[PDB]
RNA sequence: CACAUGUUCC
RNA sequence: GAAGACGGUCGAACUUGACUAUCUAGAGGAAGUAAAAGUCGUAACAAGGUUUCCGUAGGUGAACCUGCGGAAGGAUCAUUA
RNA sequence: ACGGGGAAUCAGGGUUCGAUUCCGGAGAGGGAGCCUGAGAAACGGCUACCACAUCCAAGGAAGGCAGCAGGCGCGCAAAUUACCCACUCCCGACCCGGGGAGGUAGUGACGAAAAAUAACAAUACAGGACUCUUUCGAGGCCCUGUAAUUGGAAUGAGUCCACUUUAAAUCCUUUAACGAGGAUCCAUUGGAGGGCAAGUCUGGUGCCAGCAGCCGCGGUAAUUCCAGCUCCAAUAGCGUAUAU
């Protein structure tokens, strides 16, 4: 008898058929597009929209005016409009079956830096994440994946620990700058 | 079904208990005598001492000397002919050594070209057949 | 071969599995 | 006879595998992939060369 | 070893056919098209008096080791025409009742020279 | 009235 | 109030005997399957040269043969007042 | 064959697993018998027989890791004879004592979650939208890509201190210093005949060695063996075996 979790789940799901054409390509628009960094990130997004589907599609065998259709229902919209999916104009449990892949590659942090403008490419603003030049909220995040709601959209900014923002410049600059004075006199 | 009764559920279990013994692939698993003739037991693989390397020719015109090994078990005293796997790898094994030696892939089969074996080595004196056909680990002699 | 004699043999030669067994018996 | 064994692999002569330079690992293999797959392709008529073709 | 080597490379025991097709299965059925030998000769009968041809039974001697067949049985040459000696191996038959030229050891033939006709 | 058999890399 | 004894009880174990399970030696006999392209002869597939086949008996190197009763999966769905 | 909650797989239905932390059962070599106590047929309590086994002065005495570690053996198959009662709690006459229950580290590609192995610009070059030109060409108001070409800019593996963390640590996070141009600080594992994504490349091999799960390839111009080059899938994982 010890204490810890011993609870674990598989965020993806390797596909039936690993060699044919037709969903090769496909993922292949979705990595070089967003700037992902394999395939399995790939199915862990699509596992994910498996999972609210599927939760999606059991609620409407479920006749209408149930309460916990009512309930499930409307605390599943509740967070799929919070973080900029679904929006306001679209609140209705119809709409879920329609939410395609893309949607949420959209509200990938990695995408936002490409979509603010502050990165020079979409796989330039995956290193911006990587080398902590960036934060959201006061708060930097070392992590691509985090998934930004709608609120923090215009939070979103250099880090204050930034050469690239308004902090100490890098180490590249401080060994260009030491042979600028040493070579000089 | 064929008998659609409403407390018919006895008879409509006693044939899926019956008939199902009727199944090849249910009847192996289901009855230890195919577990008796299996000279590993269960077992994912299988250690044994080497005593000759046999040469055991092909039936179809895709004739050629596969290149085996009749290794005698180290836990239950058995006789069985392996198969030395990869091209050229006879001189690696050499003779009264341990081996791991493993199921082929068909699970108890003659697997097409080698008659009557279903074995193969993969280890030798707890160096792999792999390294030693890339050459990464060699025999310390 | 037909599936009548094959069944002959095995009836000539089953009676014979049975004769050499019962005088050990 | 078993004295046959590695006839080949003794007897197939030696290439020294040349240096090249080595393929940048990562998402980035799959950036300079997907360029070569989508955004440099011009319409050719003809049939499509395999990606390993010559012929 | 040797003995049955020279079962297998001169010896036959009914020849189907005698004719130029049957010289030219009778030689990839033993493995000796591989590559294709020039000539080759196969012998028919029994064995016994195959095996009496080491002694004075039903042999003489010739040069060093070799020994003539007193009496004569059928033999089988096949040539091999064609300037190629890799496969597909084309070879001509002859007909004929001839003696043998053998070189046996230890009592069991091993390698047959000649066919030849007893006296002109 | 009798008439059996086959050699096949391609 | 101890050692001890008498009786009673639960009762391990041991000798012996029976029953049962599993695995294994066996001269020899008898099958099976596979490796070759061996010997013998054609049984089947064309009316496969005596149509084939089924049950049952007896025989014969081997296929198989023959008797008796079937059957068409037969070479006739039919041949005449 | 320890049962059950349950786990793996799944449209629906099921099939298989459940020695394994939760409850309960059962037992501490094998069986038998008991003492004490509220509560035991207790075994880190006794008394026998049976097996194994320790020291002797040979008269005797003593033993039970299916507890934490650890050792042999068995094996295809499984960690350190570590630190501490601070957390969790339990026990006692008890604020204090004790607890290999437990907690903390160590080994640990069982396994799961996240995530590096680069980014940009200029030029030389291929190319796409415009106008002139019936073509050639062109500038590029606008790009796409490549090229041991050049150029700085930015990081963390790691060295490394300090705090922090903790019972004391370690690691995580924080801070200073260094720290990549072929960022040589260099990502593999399987395949490239079909099934099945991916050369009719090149040489060696010649029904040989071998390959391949299946079909099938090798008998001298091998799209299937062996090598190199190239290419394909997955990516810190992947192949193989066996179970379902």
């Amino acid at each position: 008898p010890v204490a810890r979790s011993w609870v674990c789940r598989k965020t993806y799901v390797t596909p039936r058929r690993p060699f044919e054409k037709s969903r090769l390509d496909q993922e292949l628009k979705l990595i070089g597009e967003y700037g992902l960094r394999n395939k399995r990130e790939v199915w862990r997004v699509k596992f994910t929209l498996a999972k609210i589907r599927k939760a999606a599609r059991e609620l409407l065998t479920l006749d209408e005016k149930d309460p916990r259709r009512l309930f499930e229902g409307n605390a599943l919209l509740r967070r799929l409009v919070r973080i900029g999916v679904l929006d306001e104009g679209k609140m209705k449990l119809d709409y879920i079956l329609g939410l395609k892949i893309e949607d949420f590659l959209e509200r990938r942090l990695q995408t936002q830096v490409f979509k603010l403008g502050l990165a020079k490419s979409i796989h330039h603003a995956r290193v911006l994440i990587r080398q902590r030049h960036i934060r959201v909220r006061k708060q930097v995040v070392n992590i691509p994946s985090f998934i930004v709601r709608l609120d923090s959209q215009k939070h979103i900014d250099f880090s204050l620990r930034s050469p690239y923002g308004g902090g100490r410049p890098g180490r590249v600059k401080r060994k260009n700058a030491k042979k600028g004075q040493g070579g000089a006199g | 079904g064929k008998c659609r009764g409403l407390r018919t559920a006895r008879k409509l279990r006693s044939h899926r208990r019956d008939q199902k013994w009727h199944d090849k692939q249910y009847k192996k698993a289901h009855l230890g005598t195919a577990l008796k003739a299996n000279p590993f037991g269960g077992a994912s693989h299988a250690k044994g001492i080497v005593l000759e390397k046999v040469g055991v020719e092909a039936k179809q015109p895709n004739s050629a000397i596969r290149k085996c090994v009749r290794v005698q078990l180290i836990k239950n005293g058995k006789k069985i002919t392996a198969f030395v796997p990869n091209d050229g790898c006879l001189n690696f094994i050499e003779e009264n050594d341990e081996v791991l030696v493993a199921g082929f892939g068909r699970k108890g089969h003659a697997v097409g070209d080698i008659p009557g074996v279903r074995f193969k080595v993969v280890k030798v004196a707890n160096v792999s057949l792999l390294a030693l056909y890339k050459g990464k680990k060699e025999r310390p002699r | 071969m037909r599936a009548k004699w094959r069944k002959k043999r095995m009836r000539r030669l089953k009676r014979k599995r049975r004769k050499m067994r019962q005088r050990s018996k | 006879s078993l004295a046959r064994v590695g006839k080949v692999r003794g007897q197939t002569l030696k290439v020294a595998k040349q240096e090249k330079k080595k393929k940048r690992t990562g998402r980035a293999k799959r950036r300079m992939q997907y360029n070569r797959r989508f955004v440099n392709v011009v319409p050719t008529f003809g049939k499509k060369k395999g990606p390993n073709a010559n012929s | 070893s040797r003995y049955t080597h020279f079962l297998t490379q001169h010896y036959d025991a009914k020849p189907q056919g005698r004719d130029d097709r049957y010289c030219e299965s009778i030689m990839r059925r033993r493995g000796l098209t591989s590559p294709c030998k020039d000539i080759n000769t196969f012998i028919h009968g029994n064995k016994r008096s195959i095996k009496a041809i080491c002694e004075n039974k039903n042999g003489n001697p010739h040069r060093e080791n070799l020994r003539i067949s007193k009496s004569s049985f059928q033999v089988t040459t096949c040539k091999l025409h064609g300037g190629s000696p890799w496969p597909p191996c084309q070879y001509r038959a002859t007909a004929g009742f001839r003696n043998v030229v053998v070189a046996c050891e230890n009592g069991l033939p091993v390698h047959l020279d000649q066919s030849i006709f007893r006296r002109p």
